[PDB]
């Protein structure tokens, strides 16, 4: 255990000890707005957080989940609550040890990164020590050493404006980790960036936790990015819902009605968009660039007038290249294709024998999407 | 029915000068003086070294282009010709005072605005007020409390152009992205940390577009401040206008034109 | 050496007027007249019925809050309680005069500014060089071409207040996403088309806050004309000045700061 | 063929006289500028188009490629040229002949959509038409009508700002087409949109064209959008390095040395991101979300240390969750793994034992990739 939450609440507008009172019994927060006109963003929020233990903060725009964050480091001063960090409580601390605190224990990054565009990258990344009134010699030496950690250095001495966007997240990491840090703040990190290099950036950091086991309150409205690296996730909606974690048991065991339908917990509407060769124009090398893009073995064929056609394979492309041969011929037209309306149990003793999915074609030759083991899931869950 | 708000306004008036008479003696005499000593050594310069020092200046800003410069020594030549210099640095020293005076008057009061949401309640409406007076009046309460001469024009000067600097303050300073706010924060740095890093160096942009409104705006009012001592070429256009002389008049505004147009020429090119 | 701007000047003033004398003469005749018959309509109606339609106006615009018709209400009465009504009629006849002509005369100049790139070039400069000058000199040639009076006095508040509103113009409109432009040409939507579809019902805004301070800008050059003809509490606050009476400078300088607050709070209303 | 263009081209700056005198001789575009200061977007530009041909046209930002679709519709005059449409040249017809062109054969798509947020949906559908003064009955009937068309009517008479980029693209696709145009451009309009969003709208786009057929400049940097759909493509530095189109003769027989370096024509550098799923911390359901979302059947286990672990199937996990087990004993360690740097032809027999991938986990046990049959593609490129 590392952090320990006490009744913490935070409350926004005017005639705030009424409100404080309101929730000290339980009112409702829509009936102490309706009263009070003072909207609250956080209301009876008590839970702890271990070391290493990445502890994700799911929610809605609205949820009041970042502004639980800017509590944590005080930069929102508390309602009221307790925050008992190495006991030390942080909302009765004065400024110097406030101060102290933010300099040693905590980082925070940023949606955007809140990087200074008129510094450069060094600079943006020292400053956290810069602060701490401290030579420049360990300042430039640990900056260039968490910059060589993320493969960017030799683009220091620039400007971020010149820069791609997950090349400034790492940059504001690395000014996070600078300092050493037993804890580090996210808010939407990666929510910025995209989901090619938003994976790449969630791999690097769990390699870094790896590396450094240290203390992470996570945020994202994306119940991917946190499943993939929460260990103990807390949903959110102006109240800790469910903060149990574990991944599953916010899965296995939801408690209320409300998360399930976050997570979206009886027709065949799993068809997933397909990947297309319109054969009549393209050709086997285009076929297999897009195999190459996509990221995939086999393909969907399909005519110029968007009619069904067949299924493509990367050895039956090959081979109509070495021989020079096109499509339409080198194909397999024989297919367990299906229409869009079934049960899950009915191409159950096909969908074995077709490695390939089971296209849903429409009625008149037109093609939705496909099946790949998505309707074992929902198959076997009666 | 009547009210007497000429005559509560003559009391307070009255009150006032009775009471802080020696402060305001004492005050014109170090401004008057001060003023008189500051024209007295510009006076002592030359003309022709004057234009040529400007001359360079304004190479150093803009090396290469021709126009400004060429355009500085030109006018300044004129006007050195029809013998409007020493009412020029007359002009001068009043307006760098009244500049300098309403700078260091007004940007703290930017700060303490964008610091307090309290402090912009308070004051916003005063700077609306007050830069929807006109200028005749700032003066009336300057010789009432002063008197005729110098002084006066560069309280009121100060007084009709503060406002656009301390507004464009606050505004540059509560217009930096909270994203570098907050992080400054997270890092523990004093308010004095982030004011001296974070907030100047982006600001001072806006901050430098205000101050030269507000020379602009002290230019103006020392030009009509002329008709009560502040003397420069206010006067001679004033003259000019008291008798109906189209000549002297637009000679003594183009003079003021050309150095207001030298002044903002160089202020744009101080702000990167 | 010297060189005789002082005559070149005075040769082109006698020139022209010695020229556009007729002009000038019939120009003179009509302003002043119209001005004096606008000054007795606006005149016979009491006061008491203006103050009560100018509050409801008020209500009409904020039907909510209670602050601006309120003050407005107060001001007035305590505006026509000091008698000067007459004289605030004859200003607002000179400002709406001043605006409306330079409204009239700068907007087609921001049109063909955004249109053109030449005309921008050959317009900026004349806009700063405007924007750089004092009232006083633009009072002169008033007097030169039309004489003392109303006349002379709106003339100079256009010319003084007309820079600002071109500008802003030719600003909001060049300022409008190039997609849309793109795409109401796309369609096959002449100039007028777009401008009247597209253009204006955007830059409005910033048409609306250029003009703003056209009306403010024209409000202190009347005030500064009344020291030539150019009736209203201009008049009054100059007394006050040459005769360093504060009462009535405070007075007359208050009533007018109302005027203008009222006018802003108004226009201000009056853009989307 | 419906289009046709000679030696067209553009130029910016000022002494242009010069610049077409050079380019009427051959000189190359650095020169061009280095004497004369007048940059030049567009150079001897000679193509022609036909019906239904979807022309895409790529490049880099600055190959000027958007530059020679304002030129079409003459929204920029061409310094030179012509372009004869329907027997009928463009760049020498008088204002009132443009303006009926532009309002019935061509019509455009802009990146951010080029919308009126000062209007109604429905307003900025009709504008084409309202411009060209009909009555406001047909105008609202066919706005209606291409809505519909695009399934979002119900959120017309709302302005866009409150919507999404994709249906504001679909928006601007409308007021495009109520014309009814025999000619649509198109300038990166996809480009705005999440990949998902971009693939969607490609594939309505082409069914567009199926039931309509007319032609349509395509542009776009990206080549998969345009080997998606284009018929004819052509690459642009300047000029029109190739544009012969096919798809595949850009990649079959690459003319230049810079389409190949575009196209990206020894080592196993192929390894792909991995899907991971960290077996010490989350479950059976989890694992199967995940395979939902990222559309795939099985996945790959690794430590909480980021320590290779093995591999996973969805009826692997679908039996330990029905059992209840857990993962680390309902798994397939026996796996064909394989390091970062194997030989062109390494694992070539066990590929095809192996159904799942072989990751390439690095020598210390940590992961980088995977390989799905694009190891064949390269190792029969001998
Ligand atoms: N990063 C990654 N990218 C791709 N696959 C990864 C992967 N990491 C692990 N895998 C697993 O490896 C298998 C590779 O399948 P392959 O691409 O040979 O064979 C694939 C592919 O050729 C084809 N396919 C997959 N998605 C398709 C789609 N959306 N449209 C058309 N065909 C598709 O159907 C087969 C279904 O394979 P299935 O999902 O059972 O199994 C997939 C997937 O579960």
């Amino acid at each position: 255990v590392k952090i320990k939450i006490e009744h913490l609440t935070k409350i926004f507008g005017k005639r705030i000890k009424t409100a404080l009172t309101m929730v000290e019994k339980g009112e409702p927060k829509n009936e102490i707005l309706k009263k009070t006109g003072a909207t609250v963003g956080v209301y009876d929020t008590n839970f702890e957080i271990n070391e290493g233990e990445i502890f994700v903060i799911m929610g809605l725009s609205g949820s009041g989940k970042s502004t639980l964050l800017r509590l944590l480091n005080r930069l929102i001063e508390p309602t009221s609550g307790k925050i008992f960090i190495d006991n030390q409580d942080v909302a009765t601390l004065n400024k110097e040890d406030l101060l102290q605190v933010r300099r040693k224990t905590m980082s925070m990054v940023f949606q955007n990164f809140g990087l200074f565009p008129h510094r450069t990258i060094l600079e943006n990344t020292e400053y956290g020590l810069e602060v701490q009134n401290v030579p420049k010699e360990e300042r430039r030496k640990r900056a260039e050493k968490a910059l060589d950690n993320a493969n960017l250095l030799d683009f220091k001495d620039q400007y971020p404006k010149q820069l791609s966007g997950g090349m400034q997240q790492r940059v504001g990491l690395a000014r996070a980790l600078a300092n050493d840090p037993e804890i580090l703040l996210m808010d939407e990190a990666f929510s910025a960036l995209d989901p090619l290099i938003r994976r790449e950036m969630q791999d690097e950091l769990l390699e870094l936790q790896a590396k450094f086991q240290k203390t992470i309150i996570f945020v994202s409205h994306d119940l991917n990015e946190a499943l993939r690296i929460g260990d103990r996730i807390a949903i959110m909606k102006d109240g800790k819902i469910m903060q149990i974690g574990t991944g599953e048991e916010i899965l296995t065991n939801p408690a209320n009605d409300y998360v399930k339908t976050f997570v979206e917990d009886t027709a065949e509407n799993i068809m997933i968009p397909a990947l297309t060769t319109n054969i009549d124009v393209d050709g086997p090398s285009v076929a297999l660039k897009k195999m190459k893009t996509e990221e995939v073995s086999s393909l969907m064929a399909v005519d110029k007038k968007r009619q069904f056609r067949g299924v493509v394979t990367s050895e039956q492309a090959i081979a109509a290249r070495k021989n020079n041969q096109p499509l339409k011929d080198v194909m397999t037209t024989d297919v367990g294709t299906v229409s869009k309306e079934m049960l899950v149990r009915d191409i159950l003793p096909i969908i074995y024998d077709a490695p390939t999915p089971l296209a849903v074609v429409d009625d008149n030759g037109f093609l939705k999407g496909v099946l790949i083991r998505g309707s074992v899931l929902e198959a076997l869950a009666d | 029915g009547q009210v007497p708000i000429a005559n509560w306004v003559s009391s307070a008036t009255d009150w006032i000068t009775s009471t802080f008479s020696s402060g305001f003696d004492v005050i014109q005499k170090s401004g008057t003086v001060l003023m008189n000593g500051i024209t007295g050594a510009l006076t002592a310069v030359p003309f022709w070294l004057m234009i040529a020092v400007v001359t360079i200046l304004a190479i150093l800003v803009s090396g290469k282009k021709i126009a400004f410069p060429l355009f500085t020594f030109i006018g300044l030549s004129l006007i050195a010709n029809q013998g409007l210099w020493s009412d020029l640095m007359s002009t001068i020293t009043l307006v760098l005072l009244s500049s300098l005076l309403s700078i260091i008057i007004g940007v703290p009061l930017g700060i303490w605005m964008a610091k307090s949401d309290l402090v912009a309640k308070i004051v916003q409406p005063i700077l609306d007020f007050m830069q929807t007076m006109p200028g005749f009046v700032y003066l009336i309460p300057a010789v009432a409390f002063f008197g005729i001469g110098v002084v006066p024009g560069v309280f009121a000067s100060v007084i009709f152009a503060l406002p656009p600097t301390v507004r464009m303050t606050n505004l540059g300073i509560r217009q930096v992205s909270t994203e570098l706010v907050e992080a400054a924060d997270s890092f523990g740095s004093t308010a004095r940390q982030k004011l001296f890093k974070l907030e100047f160096p982006l600001a001072k942009g806006t901050i430098m577009a205000g101050v030269n409104q507000t020379i602009m705006l002290a230019l103006s009012m020392v030009v009509i401040a002329s008709m009560i001592g502040a003397p420069g070429l206010g006067r001679g256009v004033l003259a000019a206008v008291q008798s109906a002389d189209i000549g002297k008049g637009f000679v003594s505004g183009i003079s003021l034109v050309i150095l207001a147009i030298i002044i903002d020429r160089f202020t744009q090119k101080l702000n990167v």
